[PDB]
């Protein structure tokens, strides 16, 4: 509600007839229009005029007020405009208003009330809606590639897959002289989801076996966006890529209190990443955790509800932490952990085989470098 | 939902909400020159002289932004409608004259004017 | 005989046979009283419709606003007039006007007088600050009384027009009519006053299908207006403009030039019998009554036309110290910037057409009257005839001695010393105009620039303007548009290019040899 009653009076100190959206306003209904409506809504021939705290929109027809109330307003506009499409519908009914004929028609004017403004909230009416109611520098050639990635991941206690996707580019930088063409070998790639984009330059060939890609590099860096897959897509994780932490979460109940332990697991042992957090979830009756952890810092926050675990860099590792809380309530169902991570490895699997670059010797390829970020990565 | 990038995009309802979205966009020293504002707000005082009295100050107001010593107090901004040009045709002080007032126009209106005529100048 | 008009519907309105309309005496609305018993007021520029009052059941014939006491003043088939507060809401007042219903309302707003003519065949005075008493009775119409206007050099007199074949002017004195006048041969449905403080007229229409002029002054019948090829209905004066507007129960509405009444236009609507026309007092609305309605209808000439040059000569027409036909003014005069500074006219030499439009020459060498499909050049201040020419616009340029013209072929011409230019013509059509170097044409809701010098489309602006004037080298141009205005570069070389090889299109443009400046 925002208006309280639509209500149609006479200064004869009464409310003739009146309409209470919800049970509110019965009596009192009466008082208001009978001591303000009299005085002209205490008016001055004005529209809006606000007596006692409450907001009184009206129009004078010979002794009676046709009255709008409110206490509360959502737009200028439209408290009028009910009043408005109000006074198309009233003469329909009782020929002006005349606190006899308004009484008659209390069931007509009420049911245009109800259907005028439901629950308080202005809707429309019109005369024919009421009827149905009442019915050169070579030396220097090097390259660059650079392949930044990042992955998302939403997957069940179970390790069901569910949706995952990867989404990335490969920026070639390139400092070469004269122009050399440049072709591209890269794995194949599959997508459940989709989304590729080439950039310009990009010439697409057709081999027997193996695909293969070709264009001339623009000097500096670029977006390659190769043909292939190309070096611009989303594709998806679920498409063979790989997750490079796997969550297992054991809840356990303690009784009165809960012990969790979290399994993290990452790829090759050798291969170590940087800036992993993971964020596992507390009820709201916390009481206070303790946590134990080998590597890296754990702490619990309460506001957030969740204990965070950062480990600046991870051959890969575990935590463990038990849980104190009072019991309200049942059991609570768990919210999803979710991850930060970062992997010098592209796990859209992009690998870059080959770049030969012809029109001149061989070049250098100082360096490649993939640079692997988490998106929304989640599991229960 | 309300705040827009645009001018509006149409509609009463657009343009309601896009007078509010304009004062947040310039708060300092008053609207001074009303907005969608003037709409309402001559009905908010319909009994009657009430209107141009108070019509009387802003304008007054709008004009100048003065010393604002012992009724001296004219606010808005300082140019805008200026005053006194000696190449202007056919003037600003033309309105300034109205506000001085012996009752030239009605009472309510009067006293307002002749505080008027002080503030500006 | 020509006159700058230019008919307008401001606001129609359909309602069962309007008897009357009437402008609000100070404020910007119209009401027209209806037969629907209902009187209705409209503000027909905000298109607004302010009130409606329920006079009676049975039809409104009158209805009038006494401005002053915020009332409006009806009279219906109740043989009432009945007053209503027109903000209030609410009947302030209800009395009997008359033994039978009331045709017109008249309002003095100088007294508290109305006076109300109802077909009683007589005439009643009411004053509103006594709450409608009869302060006077006038009694003298034996037949009819049709509509009443107040004398505007005399408030104290009024003339009521009956279908007695007379209009009698009356004094509030004298309840009997101080003098007749016998304005028509077959009955006086309208009197009017030629309004003024030295205009001393009488209109008469009737039924006899033509609408007379008379003279009060002298007495005589001035002239005879053919009216309407029906009954007139009403007929009345235009104040400022020299016409009189007449309706008819033929659905037409006819104006008349005031010197020469030959037919300045014939309007119909498709709302047909039109029963009263009314003018507005301060000018260019007038209002005109029908049997399915109302509309209020505005008249052209709202500007002067007027230029001045280097020579002191700002040349006007009509105007004081200045005939309309002839030519002339003057303005040497310096004094201070705060004021209207004085005519300051010198005479000047002949004319041979009416202006149109009458222009001195930027720099002071010509004087250009524009009239009629035709250009009359005449000389900076002897005022011999220099030069002819045809123009249903003239403008003149940034040049001023190359002009464009508007010769109404379907292509926006320039004449050069005032000798048509046929190396300018557009390939673009035309619909209209706007001078300066790079000649403006607007056509198929573009505008297209021109060249003056081999007339190819340099470019095409896809605003059309309000105007173009182009800078005194030629470079820069100044639209004024609906967009608001544009500054454009017209990069010349770039334009030279352009312009030989062609590559501008014929309705399009190039896009590249005028640039958006600003």
């Amino acid at each position: 509600m925002v208006l309280l009653a639509a209500a149609v009076c006479t200064k004869a100190g009464k409310a003739i007839v009146s309409r209470q959206f919800v049970e509110m306003t019965r009596t009192r209904i009466e008082g208001l229009l009978a001591a303000f409506p009299k005085l002209m809504n205490t008016g001055k021939q004005h529209t809006f005029v606000e007596t006692e705290s409450v907001r009184y929109v009206y129009q004078p027809m010979e002794k009676l007020y046709m009255v709008l109330i409110t206490t509360k307003n959502s737009n200028i506009l439209e408290d009028l405009e009910t009043l408005r499409l109000f006074s198309r519908v009233i003469p329909e009914y009782c020929r002006a208003l005349e606190e006899n004929e308004i009484s008659e028609h209390c069931f007509d004017l009420i049911f245009a009330f109800d259907e005028i403004v439901a629950l308080g909230y202005r809707e429309n009416v019109n005369l024919a809606q009421i009827r149905t109611f009442t019915e050169p520098p070579i030396n220097m050639e090097s390259v660059h590639m650079k392949i930044e990635e990042k992955i998302t991941l939403t997957c069940g206690r179970d390790g069901g897959l569910q949706n995952m996707e990867l989404h990335g580019m490969i920026m070639l930088r390139i400092s070469d002289d004269k122009f050399g063409r440049i072709r591209l070998h890269v794995e194949n790639e599959d997508k459940k989801g989709v989304q590729l984009q080439t950039h310009p330059n990009v010439d697409k060939k057709l081999f027997t076996a193996e695909s293969l890609i070709g264009l001339k590099n623009p000097e500096k860096s670029f977006p390659v966006n190769s043909d292939v897959g190309v070096l611009k897509w989303r594709l998806q994780t679920t498409e063979e890529s790989f997750i490079p932490l796997t969550i297992n979460c054991w809840p356990s109940e303690s009784g009165n209190g809960c012990d969790v332990n979290i399994e993290y697991e990452l790829q090759e042992d050798n291969l170590e990443l940087n800036d992993v957090v993971i964020t596992i979830p507390l009820p709201s009756g916390v009481g206070a955790p303790v946590i134990g952890e080998i590597d890296g810092e754990y702490r619990h926050d309460s506001r957030r509800n969740t204990l965070e675990w950062c480990l600046p860099v991870i051959d890969a590792k575990n935590k463990s932490g038990s849980l104190e809380f009072s019991i309200p309530g049942q059991p609570n169902d768990f919210f999803p952990v979710q991850v930060s991570f970062i992997s010098k490895k592209n796990y859209c699997n992009i690998q870059v085989t080959k770049v030969t670059q012809v029109d001149g010797n061989s070049p250098v390829r100082f360096s490649t470098e993939t640079t692997f970020l988490v998106d929304k990565y989640e599991i229960l | 939902v309300e705040l827009i990038y645009k001018v509006c995009h149409a509609n009463p309802s657009e343009r309601a909400r896009f007078i509010r979205c304009i004062y947040n966009l310039l708060q300092s020293s008053s609207p001074a020159v009303k907005y969608e504002a003037a709409g309402t707000l001559v009905t908010l005082s319909s009994a009657p002289t009430a209107i141009k009295a108070a019509a009387q100050c802003y304008i007054d107001l709008i004009i100048k932004e003065s010393d604002n010593n012992v009724k001296l107090i004219v606010l808005d901004r300082l140019v805008e409608l200026k005053e006194h040009p000696a190449h202007e045709r056919v003037l600003q002080d033309l309105v300034m004259d109205i506000l001085r007032v012996l009752s030239t126009p009605d009472l309510e209106v009067r006293k307002k004017t002749l505080q008027l005529a002080l503030d500006l100048v | 005989m020509p006159l700058r008009l230019d008919i307008k519907r401001k606001l129609t309105a359909r309602s069962d046979r309007v008897k009357s309309v009437d402008l609000h005496p100070t404020e910007p609305w119209m009401l027209a009283s209806l037969y629907n018993g209902s009187v209705c007021v409209w503000n027909h520029e905000t298109q607004t419709l302010v009130k409606t009052f329920e006079v009676c059941d049975l039809p409104v014939r009158a209805a009038k606003f006494v401005a002053r006491k915020n009332w409006v003043v009806t009279g219906a088939d109740d043989m009432q007039i009945r007053v209503f507060n027109y903000n209030t809401l609410e009947r302030v007042h209800m009395f009997e006007a008359h033994s039978d219903y009331i045709r017109c309302i008249a309002v003095h707003p100088t007294q508290p007088f109305i006076l109300t003519s109802s077909d009683d065949m007589l005439i009643k005075l009411w004053d509103w600050d006594k709450k409608w008493s009869c302060s006077q009775v006038f009694e003298g119409h034996t037949h009819y009384v049709m509509q009443i206007v107040i004398n505007p050099k005399d408030n104290n007199q009024f003339a009521s027009a009956s279908l007695d074949r007379t209009i009698k002017v009356w004094q509030l004195g004298s309840s009997s009519p101080n003098f007749t006048l016998e304005g028509h041969e077959k009955g006086v449905n309208c009197i009017d006053y030629y309004s003024g403080g030295d205009k001393p007229y009488l209109i008469s229409g009737a039924d006899d299908r033509l609408v007379k002029i008379w003279d009060y002054q002298n007495k005589t019948c001035v002239q005879t207006l053919e009216g309407h090829a029906q009954n007139v209905s009403c007929a009345s004066f235009h104040p400022e403009l020299p016409i009189i507007i007449t309706g008819s129960e033929d659905g037409t509405v006819r104006i008349w030039h005031s010197s020469t009444y030959r037919l300045e236009s014939t309007l119909n609507y498709g709302m047909e019998r039109v029963w009263c026309v009314a003018s507005l007092r301060g000018s260019n609305n007038v209002a005109l009554g029908y049997d399915e309605g109302s509309i209020i209808v505005k008249l052209g000439r709202e500007e002067p036309a007027m230029s001045m040059d280097a020579n002191g000569k700002i040349i006007w027409a009509k105007h004081s110290e200045v005939q309309q036909a002839n030519l002339k003014a003057m303005g040497d005069t310096e004094i201070k910037d705060g004021e209207r500074l004085p005519l300051a006219v010198k005479d000047m030499g002949s004319c041979e057409i009416y202006p149109q439009t009458i222009q001195h020459n930027p720099n002071g060498r010509f004087v250009v009257v524009c009239g009629d499909g035709e250009y009359i050049i005449y000389t900076a201040m002897a005022l011999r005839n220099k030069s002819f020419g045809s123009a249903q616009e003239f403008a003149w340029a940034h040049d001023s001695s190359e002009y464009a013209i508007r010769e109404s072929n379907s292509i926006v011409k320039i004449f050069k010393n005032f000798k048509e230019k046929k190396s300018f013509k557009p390939d673009f059509g035309a619909e209209s105009i706007y001078g300066g170097f790079l000649l403006g044409v607007r056509s198929v809701n573009g505008l297209a620039f021109y060249d003056w010098e081999n007339t190819e489309l340099i470019r095409r602006i896809e605003i059309q303007p309000k105007h173009i004037f182009w800078s005194d080298s030629g470079e820069l141009v100044c639209i004024a548009t609906e967009e608001s205005f544009f500054i454009l570069k017209y990069l010349s070389e770039k334009v030279l290019a352009a312009q030989e090889t062609h590559e501008g299109v014929t309705e399009d443009g190039i896009e590249d040899a005028f640039e958006v400046l600003g």
